[PDB]
């Protein structure tokens, strides 16, 4: 009857629809992401942090330190033998 | 040639009394002058309609409107179903 008008009806259409929903997802996942490795605290120290930075990260991961450790058992066991047997 | 000028004018003056003097027509019972120019004068609008075809009708245009100057209950329905088409474009 007249000249209908669904062209520019897209300013309260764009709520419902599904890439709505990721794309207000997604716009907030972006901005606190770190940019290239920032602040990832390659250095620290507690007296017992260099040994886990040394030994306990992904990169090197290996069970010697439990070596180490049973070793310490082996210092301290068979130390106690020397204190009781 | 006397043939040919009474058969000519035999010809002319049984007719005259016809169409030149209006002395209706002696050899002939009905009349001629109720018949095309009285009659049937009407003839052509008894062949066709009088008072309408041949009056002519000089009628005024029927006038039709624009959608009754409404423009608020029905352009936000409009938007409103629009939203909806939208949502199935």
């Amino acid at each position: 009857v007249s000249t209908l008008i669904p062209p520019k009806v897209v300013s309260s259409k764009n709520i419902g629809s599904a890439p709505n929903a990721k794309r207000i997802a997604n716009v907030v996942h972006f901005y606190k992401s770190l940019p290239q490795g920032p602040a990832p605290a390659i250095k620290a120290n507690t007296r017992l942090a260099r040994y886990k930075a040394k030994y306990f990260d992904g990169d090197n991961a290996s069970g010697k330190p439990l070596w180490h450790f049973a070793l310490g058992i082996i210092a301290f066991g068979y130390s106690m033998e020397y204190y009781f047997h | 040639q006397d043939l040919y000028l009474r058969e000519l004018k035999d010809t002319k003056l049984a007719p005259s009394t016809l169409q030149d003097a209006e002395g209706n027509v002696k050899p002939w019972n009905p009349p001629q002058k109720p018949n095309l120019p009285e009659l049937e004068l009407q003839g052509p609008e008894a062949l066709k309609a009088y008072t309408e075809q041949n009056v002519e009708t000089a009628h005024v245009a029927k006038e039709s409107e624009e959608g009754e100057s409404e423009p608020i209950e029905e352009d936000w329905l409009v938007l409103d179903d629009a939203e909806e088409t939208k949502e199935s474009h």
